[PDB]
């Protein structure tokens, strides 16, 4: 039906991309020595 | 006024009829920026800065 | 086995660190 | 303003010492209910007839032992209502089965319930954000987990956290003998948001002190700030250099450091809401069953983990039948888990 | 009025040379008067225990609670 | 009327005589282990 | 009707006669005295 | 005794570590004349070159 | 214009990216050791005789650990705080069967945080910045001192040092607890006062600063754009702030000054840590917590428990159970 | 009344127990 | 040691999953802010 | 922008948007029923609580069968 | 039917790595598209 | 040592995403059953 | 078990065959 709007753009600056690499890597850190048992 | 017309079935919601349409757009995030002047303390660390 | 997982999980965290220090977004002041 | 309604709320919302707004009738009446409530129980009431123990002033215990009890485990989950088919309408029996704690702690959950309201009531006449309302979730995330949820998926309100300090330390220690709470993931995300927001109060009030531009010339510097000034008390620039060169990263950000600081403590007391949850259906991260395995068929291997189950073992053995007096466990010195001599 | 200003008042102190000690004394003679071991069902020193009561007493259900506490506390 | 630097010194003098007594009783009477 | 029962009913009577009632008419009477001016 | 003068003395030896840190630090900051706080007007970091 | 002064220009330079000057000198070398050191030993390592009685334990990730229960294990008690270096060993793997690493790594390690300590006081000083953010550091610091040195000499052994692992932490502090009864220790109670103090005001005063943030940013934007680093503003209202937090509590409780707020922010968990770092370094003299065990009898004299007795009975538990086949004398005086 | 009220609500019950409490310091068994 | 064998997959992709997530949405915003110019 | 059949029988749905009953309205009933239902949930969580014991209204597993 | 264990790794890495390889050149270029516009 | 002038774009357009997507796919297909044995 | 590695690579290649055949590029002459 067109162009929407509602569209606008999205971000992850570098910070928060070091940000969430290293909360992933942590809680990968911290659950997998519960998820082999 | 009987008992069913003191529930105002009838009258729309007891107390409801002719309903008015509410103005204020609840969808709205104010928008009014503020700018701070610019001091000469100001424009002397900007200038070091540069 | 796990251990090669646990190496590079410990490994892939202290990379990441290592790039948040020295790759990071140097600050400037706008203008 | 005319309406009875529109004359009520503006009473309530008067701007006075003490704000109460439509809030306070919640909060008052509850939270005063509380404290007074934990003040009688931890000064008159015993715990005689549900744990078998003195909790108050009047027994002889000091603040450290004195504490309002939980009910007894008979009672169940009972709400222990003064009126309900325990009590029966009788105060004296009624604070005997310790429907005290269910007082301080029913009144308690509405009191917290009240406050909240209370700043979000206060963020929205004074009109700012409601931040503040929502980190006090945590600490209501703590309360309903640890005090309700944890002994409703238990057998009772006997092995919720008695009201105590001394009461909180065994309710520590018997968690973790029983459950093994150290180990469970989501309490070390909790003492990890916990300490690390610690870490971020010290480290910004450090940073926040010894950055100040120099707006005076006392050497004591807390008279060189005024309220309304519209400039920076201290140089973001530096203390971002500081760390920086020092650390390696730094903020550069005032408003995400200050969103930082709210979310580490929020984010461990989220966390750690989890793991009691888990905790109440004895759904623990207990053991890690390879090493439990290789320990069985290799008596040679043993880990610190291994030392702190059979410290849990020791804990559970030895407390049991003291610490749950219903039980009627009788432990014979033969089955007791010991180790040599001590 | 801002408090220390409440404070420093005379009328203050006329007050509370006897409002005060008052309530300090009224509940020195709720406790040494034994009341609050009857309100709040807390044992004495010596009620405890006694004869065929020498172990801990317990509630065992939930809704004879009141019957086997008079049972146990009938003293 | 009365100078607050003689009603904080009385009233502290008499909170920390209370909070002694509390330690007296704490090893006197009931409640200690004598 | 049980005895829980007739201490349910008492409970809700009590609970509007000694907290919602008093409350209330305090409320009341002190919003209509101590009025704000120019609402 | 010994626990008692053993662990008064552990305390009063790293509060006066502590004490000395404090002093010290002052001390240079004060013969340095930045003990009051950063010059708004000859602000050290903005004349530095900046990193990365 | 002679080497040294170059030399010593660069060291304590502030254009390398990470500063280094003099204390950074014994810190750069010291904290590498130490880590290169505990990475080797984490994730290779024998098993350690750890309360020599020759009953090894595994702490390497190769020797069956994960990472929750790895660890660098203490000394050997044989060893006791006897200085052991790789050269005072027969071999290396007799240096590595009694626990030489921990040595290695906490003494380089303790020499670093020192280092570190005292490298934040310099870098300050070529700022210009005023010191004291050193001071706030001291506090994790001795924490560390007092787990990893001082509670050793009290007691006499590195054995009785922190395991540099998850798992070996819980065991030391179900260990302290049995001995020392560390939680009805007031100096723990004050640290325990001091990190839940430090998240509660972290979380009022990030909540209250996010809250009162002046609006800089439109509506499809983050919020955090509207500060921009280096600015001369404040970028939140300190009035709506203060004023908020008046109204919740009463208006004598809040912080109108800012300066004083943040020397509150930095005291707390600071004098916290303090004490019940200097609590640990107390107990490892064995100066130890309250004991109200049997605190409360009848008028005839037997024991009416309280709170602190079955509190005891826990810590009797880990008491009897810890170190199994270590003890064969019924009092634990070491 | 209101101040008076809660202030009061306050300070009745604390001064009310602290007599209590200093007298429970002497029951002596 | 008998750990489990999916636990391998659940935190080799746990960590993958979001760890490539975070990257495009940083690869994503630089190229548009490159296109912008 | 486009219009549809059904979007043509479900319009007359949504053409009030926005129209409010001036004043109070029916706030008292809603009260009232608000009432209502907080006893309704009330008796029903004593009665499972077994705080409010009904008769023939046994609540246990037993009572099945 | 017994099969291989890091099969399993094998085949579901080797199909996402390429997979979030291409997803990610493909929103990296319509962004810088929509961010020249 | 400056912004470099051999800097260029990189693009996949939606017609090669599908193409890469369906090779990737095919691949592990055709592969699964002799990566598992 | 290799039965839902299968089904999912198979369901996978379908779905991808599925948005290239309904979400393609639209072909339009260039001006
Ligand atoms: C946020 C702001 C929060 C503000 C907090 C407001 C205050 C909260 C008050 C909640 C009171 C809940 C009491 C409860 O639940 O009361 C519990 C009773 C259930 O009673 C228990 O039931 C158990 C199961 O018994 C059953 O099984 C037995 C088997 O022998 C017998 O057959 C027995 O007859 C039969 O009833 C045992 O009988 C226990 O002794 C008895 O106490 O349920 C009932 O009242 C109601 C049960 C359904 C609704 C409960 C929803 C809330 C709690 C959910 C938590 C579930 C646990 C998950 C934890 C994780
Ligand atoms: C902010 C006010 C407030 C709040 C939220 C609460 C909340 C609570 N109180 Mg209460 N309480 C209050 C003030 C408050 N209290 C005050 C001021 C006092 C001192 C006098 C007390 C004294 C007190 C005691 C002594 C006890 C409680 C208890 C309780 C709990 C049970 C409530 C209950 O089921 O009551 C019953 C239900 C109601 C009161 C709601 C009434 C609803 C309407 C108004 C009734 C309408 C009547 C209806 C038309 C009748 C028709 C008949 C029938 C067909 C329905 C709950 C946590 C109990 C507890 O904590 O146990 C552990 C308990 O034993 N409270
Ligand atoms: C580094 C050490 C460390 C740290 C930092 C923590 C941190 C935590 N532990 Mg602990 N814990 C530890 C070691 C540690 N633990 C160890 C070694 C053990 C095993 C022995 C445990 C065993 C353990 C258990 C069993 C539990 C915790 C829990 C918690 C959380 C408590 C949150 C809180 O502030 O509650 C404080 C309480 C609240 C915030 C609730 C609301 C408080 C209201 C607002 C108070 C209002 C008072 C009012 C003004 C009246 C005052 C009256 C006055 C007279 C006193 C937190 C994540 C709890 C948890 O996980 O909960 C989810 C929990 O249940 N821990
Ligand atoms: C909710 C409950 C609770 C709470 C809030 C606490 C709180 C605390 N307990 Mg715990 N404790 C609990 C329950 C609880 N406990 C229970 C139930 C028990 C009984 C078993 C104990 C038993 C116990 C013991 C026996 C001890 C504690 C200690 C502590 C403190 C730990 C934090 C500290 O001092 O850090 C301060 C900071 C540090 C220790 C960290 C040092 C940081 C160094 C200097 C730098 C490290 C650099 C690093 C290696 C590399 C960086 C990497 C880079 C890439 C970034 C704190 C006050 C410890 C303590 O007080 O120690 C002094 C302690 O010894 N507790
Ligand atoms: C044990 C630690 C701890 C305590 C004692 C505590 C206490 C407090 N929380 C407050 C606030 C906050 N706490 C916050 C975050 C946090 N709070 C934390 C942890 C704590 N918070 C943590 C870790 C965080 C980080 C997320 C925020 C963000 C706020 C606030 O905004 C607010 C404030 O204004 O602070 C100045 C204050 C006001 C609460 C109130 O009015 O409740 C209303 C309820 C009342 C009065 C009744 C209490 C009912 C309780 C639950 C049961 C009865 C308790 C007994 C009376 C006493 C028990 C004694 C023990 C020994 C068992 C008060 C000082
Ligand atoms: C062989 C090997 C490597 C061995 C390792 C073995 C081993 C045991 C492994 C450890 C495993 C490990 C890493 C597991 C951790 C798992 C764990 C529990 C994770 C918790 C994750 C979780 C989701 C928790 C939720 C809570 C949470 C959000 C906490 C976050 C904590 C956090 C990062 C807090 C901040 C800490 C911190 C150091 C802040 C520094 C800030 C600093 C630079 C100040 C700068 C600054 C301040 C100012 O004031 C001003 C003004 C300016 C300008 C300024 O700049
Ligand atoms: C019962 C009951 C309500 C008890 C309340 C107890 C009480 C008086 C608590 C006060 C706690 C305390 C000393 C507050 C200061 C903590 C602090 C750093 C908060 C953050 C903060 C405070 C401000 O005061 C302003 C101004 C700003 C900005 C701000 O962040
Ligand atoms: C309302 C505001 C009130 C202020 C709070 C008071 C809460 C402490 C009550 C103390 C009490 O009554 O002890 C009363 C007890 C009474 O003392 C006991 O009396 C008994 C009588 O038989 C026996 O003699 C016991 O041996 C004796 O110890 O006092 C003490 O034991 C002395 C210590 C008092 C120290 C109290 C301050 C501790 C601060 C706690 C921190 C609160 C948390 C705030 C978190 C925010
Ligand atoms: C500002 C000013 C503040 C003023 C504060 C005043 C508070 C003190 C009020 C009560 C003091 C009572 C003294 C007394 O008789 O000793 C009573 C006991 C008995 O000792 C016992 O003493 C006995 C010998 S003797 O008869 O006492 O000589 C001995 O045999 C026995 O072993 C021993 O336990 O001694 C104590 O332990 C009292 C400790 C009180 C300490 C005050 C702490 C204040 C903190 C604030
Ligand atoms: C000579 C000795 C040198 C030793 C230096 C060692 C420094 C270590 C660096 C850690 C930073 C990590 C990247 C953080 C992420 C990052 O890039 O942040 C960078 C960030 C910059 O934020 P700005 O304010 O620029 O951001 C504003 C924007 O976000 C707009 O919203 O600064 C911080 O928040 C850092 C403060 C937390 C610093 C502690 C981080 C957690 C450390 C834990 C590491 C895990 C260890 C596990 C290993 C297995
Ligand atoms: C409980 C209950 C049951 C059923 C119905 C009922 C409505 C009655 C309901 C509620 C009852 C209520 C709310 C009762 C009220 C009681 C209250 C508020 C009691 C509180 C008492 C307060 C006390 C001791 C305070 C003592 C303070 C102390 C030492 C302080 C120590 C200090 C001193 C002395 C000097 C300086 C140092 C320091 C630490 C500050
Ligand atoms: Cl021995
Ligand atoms: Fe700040």
């Amino acid at each position: 039906s067109g162009p929407n709007p509602n569209k606008q753009p999205v971000e992850l600056n570098r910070t928060s991309l070091f940000w969430g690499l290293l909360l992933i890597f942590v809680l990968a850190v911290l659950f997998s020595s519960y998820f082999f048992n | 006024d009987t008992v069913v017309s003191s529930l105002y079935k009838s009258l729309g919601g007891a107390l409801d009829k002719t309903a008015v349409y509410d103005e204020e757009d609840q969808l709205l995030i104010l928008s009014d920026m503020e700018t701070f002047p610019e001091t000469e303390l100001g424009r002397r660390r900007v200038a070091q800065a540069e | 086995m796990e251990t090669l997982v646990y190496v590079f999980l410990l490994a892939g965290t202290l990379g990441v660190i290592f790039f948040a220090v020295f790759f990071r977004d140097p600050p400037r002041i706008a203008k | 303003g005319r309406g009875w309604f529109d004359l009520i709320d503006d009473w309530l919302k008067r701007d006075r010492f003490v704000f109460v707004g439509w809030s306070g009738l919640l909060l008052f009446p509850t939270s005063y209910l509380s404290i007074g409530g934990w003040f009688t129980g931890t000064t008159f009431v015993t715990s005689w007839y549900t744990h078998g123990l003195a909790s108050s002033y009047l027994e002889g215990c000091n603040f450290f032992t004195a504490a309002v009890s939980t009910p007894a485990n008979s009672m169940g989950h009972s709400l222990l209502l003064l009126w309900g088919p325990e009590a029966q309408g009788d105060f004296t029996r009624w604070c005997q089965i310790g429907g005290l704690w269910a007082f301080c702690a029913l009144h308690g959950s509405f009191a917290l319930i009240g406050f909240c309201l209370r700043q979000f009531e206060i963020a929205r006449l004074v009109g700012i954000r409601p931040y503040n309302a929502i980190a006090f979730s945590g600490p209501i995330a703590i309360f309903v987990s640890v005090f309700l949820m944890y002994p409703l998926g238990q057998a009772s309100w006997f092995f919720a956290p008695s009201l105590g300090v001394a009461a909180i330390f065994r309710f520590l220690l018997f968690i973790q003998g029983f459950h093994n709470f150290t180990l469970n993931p989501f309490h070390m995300m909790g003492v990890a948001g916990i300490l690390g927001a610690a870490l971020l109060c010290a480290i910004h009030g450090a940073t926040v002190q010894n950055t100040i531009f120099e707006d005076g010339d006392a050497a004591n510097t807390f008279r060189a700030f005024t309220p309304t000034q519209a400039e920076e008390t201290y140089s973001m620039v530096t203390a971002n250099r500081f760390w920086s060169q020092i650390f390696g990263v730094a903020f550069s950000n005032k408003r995400w450091l200050h969103f930082f600081m709210l979310f580490v403590p929020l984010a461990g007391l989220w966390t750690s809401a989890i793991g009691i949850v888990g905790l109440a259906l004895n759904l623990r991260a207990y053991d890690f069953v390879s090493q439990e395995l290789r320990a069985a068929e290799d008596p040679e291997f043993e880990t610190f983990y291994t030392k702190n189950i059979l410290l849990n073992e020791g804990i559970r053995s030895w407390m049991a039948a003291q610490d749950q007096p219903h039980e009627n466990f009788i432990f014979p010195e033969e089955v007791l888990p010991r180790g040599n001599a001590l | 009025r801002p408090f220390s200003d409440i404070i420093t008042s005379i009328r203050y102190w006329i007050i509370h040379s006897i409002t005060i000690p008052a309530l300090y004394v009224a509940g020195w003679l709720f406790v040494s008067t034994g009341l609050a071991y009857d309100i709040f069902g807390t044992p004495r020193p010596n009620e405890y225990f006694t004869q065929d009561r020498q172990q801990v007493p317990l509630v065992n259900d939930r809704f004879s609670a009141k019957q086997e506490l008079e049972d146990l506390t009938k003293g | 009327r009365i100078p607050l630097w003689l009603i904080a010194t009385v009233g502290g003098t008499l909170a920390l005589t209370v909070v002694g007594i509390f330690f007296y009783g704490s090893y006197s009477g009931v409640g200690s282990s004598l | 009707m049980t005895p829980s029962l007739s201490a349910f009913i008492n409970s809700l009577l009590l609970g509007l006669f000694v907290v919602v009632i008093p409350i209330g008419a305090a409320l009341f009477l002190v919003s209509q005295s101590d009025r704000v001016t120019r609402t | 005794p010994r626990s008692w003068l053993t662990c008064a003395h552990f305390f009063l030896g790293f509060a006066f570590y502590i004490g000395h840190l404090w002093h010290a630090g002052r001390a240079r900051a004060a013969a340095a004349g930045f003990e009051k706080g950063i010059n708004r007007e000859n602000e050290p970091t903005l004349s530095l070159r900046p990193i990365d | 214009a002679s080497a040294w002064e170059r030399f010593c220009s660069w060291i304590t330079s502030t254009d390398n990216r990470l500063y280094i000057g003099w204390f950074g000198v014994l810190m750069i070398p010291t904290l590498l050791t130490a880590t290169t050191v505990y990475i080797i030993a984490f994730v290779a390592a024998p098993p350690v005789d750890i309360d020599g009685i020759r009953e090894p334990v595994a702490g390497s990730l190769l020797y069956g650990n994960n990472i929750i229960t790895g660890a660098v294990i203490p000394s050997s008690a044989s060893i006791g705080i006897h200085f052991y270096p790789i050269w005072e060993a027969a071999s290396l793997d007799e240096w590595l069967y009694n626990g030489g690493p921990y040595q290695l790594i906490v003494d380089h390690f303790l020499l670093g945080v020192c280092g570190w300590i005292g490298r934040e006081w310099e870098f300050s000083y070529r700022l210009g910045m005023r010191p004291w953010i050193s001071v706030a550091f001291t506090a994790p610091v001795a924490a560390a001192s007092a787990v990893f040195l001082v509670y050793p000499i009290g007691q006499g052994s590195f054995s009785d040092g922190m395991p540099l692992g998850i798992s070996g932490t819980f065991n030391f502090m179900l260990v302290f607890q049995a001995e020392h009864n560390i939680l009805m220790h007031p100096f723990h109670q004050l640290g325990v006062a001091g990190v839940f103090g430090g998240s509660l005001f972290s979380a009022m005063h990030g909540s209250l600063v996010t809250s009162s943030l002046i609006r800089e940013t439109t509506e499809n934007e983050s919020a955090n754009y509207g500060y921009k680093f280096g600015q001369e503003e404040e970028t939140y209202n300190i009035v709506a702030a203060h004023g908020y937090f008046g109204r919740l509590i009463f208006q004598y409780a809040s912080f109108n000054n800012s300066r004083a707020l943040h020397f509150f922010l930095g005291l707390w968990p600071v004098v916290g840590i303090w004490f019940t770092a200097l609590g640990v370094m107390t107990m490892a003299f064995n100066l130890n917590g309250f004991n109200f065990n049997q605190s409360v009898v009848d008028s005839q004299g037997r024991v009416i428990n309280t709170w602190a007795d079955i509190l005891n009975r826990a810590n009797l538990g880990m008491e009897v159970m810890h170190e199994r086949n270590a003890h064969n004398f019924p009092l634990d005086l070491a | 009344t209101f101040r008076w009220l809660a202030i009061h609500g306050l300070a009745v019950p604390t001064v009310f127990f602290l007599g209590a409490i200093t007298s429970m310091q002497f029951i002596q068994r | 040691m008998n750990v489990s064998v999916a636990a391998y997959l659940a935190v080799l992709l746990g960590t993958f999953v979001p760890v490539v997530f975070l990257v495009t949405l940083y690869i994503q915003s630089e190229s548009r802010k490159a296109g912008s110019s | 922008a486009l219009r549809t059949r059904l979007g043509e029988l479900l319009r007359p749905l949504n053409s009030e948007y926005g129209k409010v009953a001036p004043g109070w309205g029916t706030t008292p009933i809603m009260g009232f029923v608000m009432l209502l239902f907080f006893l309704f949930l009330l008796i029903i969580l004593q009665i499972y609580n077994s705080s409010l014991i009904i008769e023939n209204v046994d609540v246990d597993w037993a009572s099945l069968g």
